[PDB]
């Protein structure tokens, strides 16, 4: 594991250290419909004409980055995604820059939102919800093991690939980071205590956020809510949580352990890191190795009638794309 | 029950990140 792990790092530091840049062009891609909106920008599926290769394409208008003050998790998430490699993560295929937009061609999912699914079937069995949650465990170590946090975990950034498995994307809030930072971020439902508390954090966020989505999973809601994200707060910080009287004992131990607000004894943040998490009794049936390898059988394959079909997704308010004659923002995004 | 309350809640969509 460990030659692994530190093989990746070795990949993962030459991409960090020189990432590549301006691998493609709008011209070279046609324009179908567009599939969902993440953190910032919208996502459209496109037609690569070189290839007749279908592709997932993030578009950001520079601008309104700049008007969010996003400049920086922007040039981060590029950086980041250029760089990684992993089967549970979105993989990046190109990207660019042009007089307005900056352009981000990733691997089309097909399967749809794991959100979608899991709404309209209500909750998922402990099983199913195993084998979504070791893909994220191992993700998490992947990611970790590099200084990456991710801090956007939810099942609407979780898509369903052809094959049943989870594929990871949006990673507008991805930062590679040794030690602390501060910044607000996140979706409400899944912030850590220590983030809503301003006082300072690392990646045990994303070990609480893996409490918020397994239990999201197995109950059909999240662990906190209510209509504004000032009642949902409010529920975090108490330390107090309840279980569907469905809840396994083993998945309430765990989720015990996860939605730990003493970042002391918070399971993924312990001395035995992430091991902890692996060896907890609700994954006693887990084969860490055969996840990653994908010869586990999945739970649900979707409905998939085309290479570059859409009805696993929702539709959207189509807006067309405006490219200035003018350039904008250059030095800010010159790296992008 | 908790889930005729979540599903009656405003926060049943696609939830934006802060």
């Amino acid at each position: 594991v460990k030659e692994f792990l530190a093989k990746a790092k070795e990949d993962f530091l030459k991409k960090w250290e020189s990432p590549a840049q301006n691998t493609a062009h709008l011209d070279q891609f046609e324009r179908i419909k567009t599939l969902g909106t993440g953190s910032f920008g919208r996502v459209m599926l496109v037609k690569h004409k070189e290839t007749g290769n279908h592709y997932a394409m993030k578009i950001l208008d520079k601008q309104k980055v700049v008007k969010l003050k996003q400049i920086e998790h922007t040039l981060n998430e590029k950086r980041i995604l250029q760089a990684v490699n992993f089967p549970f993560l979105v993989k990046l295929e190109f990207s660019f820059k042009d007089n307005s937009n900056l352009y981000m061609v990733m691997e089309y999912v097909p399967g749809g939102e794991m959100f979608s699914h899991l709404r309209r079937i209500g909750r998922f069995s402990e099983p199913h919800a195993r084998f979504y949650a070791a893909q994220i465990v191992l993700t998490f170590e992947y990611l970790h093991s590099l200084d990456l946090i991710y801090r956007d975990l939810k099942p609407e950034n979780l898509l369903i690939d052809q094959q049943g498995y989870i594929q990871v994307t949006d990673f507008g809030f991805a930062k590679r980071v040794k030690g602390r930072t501060w910044t607000l971020c996140g979706t409400p439902e899944y912030l850590a205590p220590e983030i809503i508390l301003s006082k300072g954090y690392n990646k045990a966020v994303d070990w609480w956020a893996l409490g918020v989505l397994i239990y999201e999973m197995a109950a059909g809601y999240p662990p906190f809510f209510a209509d504004q994200p000032i009642q949902i707060y409010e529920k975090i910080v108490s330390g107090k949580v309840r279980f569907p009287s469905h809840f396994s004992s083993d998945l309430k131990d765990l989720l015990r352990n996860l939605l730990q607000v003493d970042l002391t004894k918070r399971f993924g943040n312990l001395k035995n890191g992430v091991n902890d998490i692996k060896n907890h009794k609700w994954f006693a049936t887990t084969d860490w190795i055969a996840i990653y390898q994908r010869k586990v059988e999945a739970p649900f394959i979707p409905k998939f009638k085309g290479p570059g079909d859409t009805s696993n997704f929702d539709d959207y308010e189509e807006e067309e794309i405006r490219v200035s004659i003018n350039e904008k923002c250059g030095k800010e995004f010159s790296e992008f | 029950t908790t889930y005729a309350d979540f599903i009656a809640s405003g926060r049943t969509g696609r939830r934006n990140a802060i």
